[PDB]
RNA sequence: AUUA
């Protein structure tokens, strides 16, 4: 047995559930590389940068990581149009290993 | 928000106010409680820590490779650590950042210790100590505003035992959350001030900043008199709320200076060493592994 | 003290 936190949150949102609040949005230049996960805020003009730990479902829910946490101690760049649910965006999307940006938001791998 | 100080990250207590001998009075800010207009979706503590860091960027902070920073009172009622996220953004990549709080929270720090700060131990010295601790019971004002103990007793001992010479501190105080011994320790640094963030100018909150620890008294400070001087300054100098400095983050990151780190015995700290410490050009401490722990009281 |  294993509690599937990811699917449970996707189902919660689908039923009109309110997105996880208190994701820490950082002040930045908005002239960054635009990469998905970085050591420092890298939001471009079309993104918002958030503290990684606050955007991790496993960190926020106090649950085991499915593996090490790749967001804790880093900054996640979220398209401004999706910045209302950073936890949901990090779960429903994947990062282009080569490029470093989100698949369907600057790259395709 | 039209005075020239509105474009600064905040306001430091002017030197003439530090040299007075005022009696302690009730703090009465003309804009008490007013809220600042922050950039869309930005939390109060991201704005506050951003302004504290922008101000620290103007001081002679020592910034060695493998810098060691500890952040007390890093948790929040939100269950996250906005201040730690800003420190992580500000500090050079590779800086060891440890944070702590009485209550559980999720952090971007390299290590997090949960428990009363009095349970935190380290056989290592630190280059920068940040405290945002505040005792909720401080709100229950039932008597004379006297020097407070609790976590302030721990912070004074932590600075005297675990702060590297050349190191700096930023310790949050308020009208009622303050300690006389902490103000006295400010006289053990090359320079000190009480800094008010422009986003929280409507609060008696200030960060007591000690810049470049000398491990010996450079000036004798009476803590009761200095807190009275601080309140007098706040009561007679209204600060307009301002978020202006939050919009220009181009020069925000703390510059890595590669400040020299040396181990020296108290008998080797001559005036030449004190001069280097006083200019942020030297850190004196061991460069051993960083080991931390939280004491656990066992009950049946 | 953890703005609004
Ligand atoms: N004795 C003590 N030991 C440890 N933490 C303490 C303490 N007394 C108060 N605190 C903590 O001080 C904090 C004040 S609120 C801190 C907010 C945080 N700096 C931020 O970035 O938003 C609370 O989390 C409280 O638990
Ligand atoms: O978590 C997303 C968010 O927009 O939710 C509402 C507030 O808590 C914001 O600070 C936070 O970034
Ligand atoms: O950015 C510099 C700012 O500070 C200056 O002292 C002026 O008061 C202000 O007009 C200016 O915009
Ligand atoms: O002489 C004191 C000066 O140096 C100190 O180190 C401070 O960093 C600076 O703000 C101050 O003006
Ligand atoms: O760690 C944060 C918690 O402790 C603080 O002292 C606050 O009083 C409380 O509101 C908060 O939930
Ligand atoms: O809300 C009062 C003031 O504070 C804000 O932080 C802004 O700097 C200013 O535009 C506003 O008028
Ligand atoms: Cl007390
Ligand atoms: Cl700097
Ligand atoms: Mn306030
Ligand atoms: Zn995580």
């Amino acid at each position: 047995f294993a509690v599937d936190a990811a699917k449970a949150y996707k189902d919660y949102l689908a039923s009109g559930g309110q997105p996880i609040t208190n994701c820490v949005k950082m002040l930045c230049t908005h002239t960054g590389t635009g990469q998905a996960i970085t050591v420092t805020p890298e939001a471009n003009m079309d993104q918002e940068s958030f503290g990684g730990a606050s955007c991790c479902l496993y960190c926020r829910c106090h649950i085991d990581h499915p593996n090490f946490c790749d967001l804790k101690g880093k900054y996640v760049q979220i398209p401004t149009t999706c910045a209302n649910d950073p936890v949901g965006f990090t779960l429903k999307n994947t990062v282009c290993t080569v490029c470093g940006m989100w698949k369907g938001y600057g790259c395709s791998c | 928000s039209n005075s020239s100080q509105a474009w600064q990250p905040g306001v430091a207590m002017p030197n003439l106010y530090k040299m007075q001998r005022m009696l302690l009075e009730k703090c009465d800010l003309q804009n008490y409680g007013d809220s600042a207009t922050l950039p869309k979706g930005i939390m109060m503590n991201v704005a506050k820590y951003t302004q504290l860091c922008q101000y620290l960027n103007t001081l002679t902070l020592a910034v060695p490779y493998n810098m060691r920073v500890i952040h007390f009172g890093a948790g929040s009622d939100k269950g996250v650590a906005p201040g730690t996220a800003v420190l992580r953004q500000w500090l050079p990549t590779g800086t060891l950042l440890v944070d702590s709080d009485l209550n559980d929270f999720v952090s971007d720090a390299d290590s997090t210790l949960i428990g009363d700060c009095a349970t935190v131990h380290t056989a290592n010295k630190w280059d920068l100590i940040i405290s945002d601790m505040y005792d909720p019971k401080t709100k229950n004002v039932t008597k004379e505003n006297d020097s407070k103990e609790g976590f302030f007793t721990y912070i004074c001992g932590f600075i005297q035992q675990k702060l590297a010479l050349g190191g700096s501190v930023a310790i949050k105080i308020t009208e009622h959350s303050w300690n006389a011994d902490l103000y006295k320790l400010m006289g053990h640094f090359a320079w000190w001030t009480a800094f008010v963030t422009n986003v929280n100018a409507s609060s008696s909150e200030a960060f007591l900043i000690g810049c470049n620890y000398l491990g010996k008294p450079r000036e004798q400070i009476d803590g009761y008199v200095m807190h009275a001087n601080y309140i007098f300054w706040r009561n007679t100098n209204p600060i307009q709320l301002s978020s202006y400095s939050l919009f220009d983050m181009s020069k925000f990151p703390l510059k890595l200076r590669g400040t020299a780190v040396m181990s020296l015995k108290e008998g080797q700290i001559n005036d030449m060493i004190l001069s280097l410490l006083s200019k942020g050009r030297l850190i004196i401490r061991e460069n051993n592994r960083v080991v931390i722990s939280s004491d656990v009281l066992v009950n049946n």
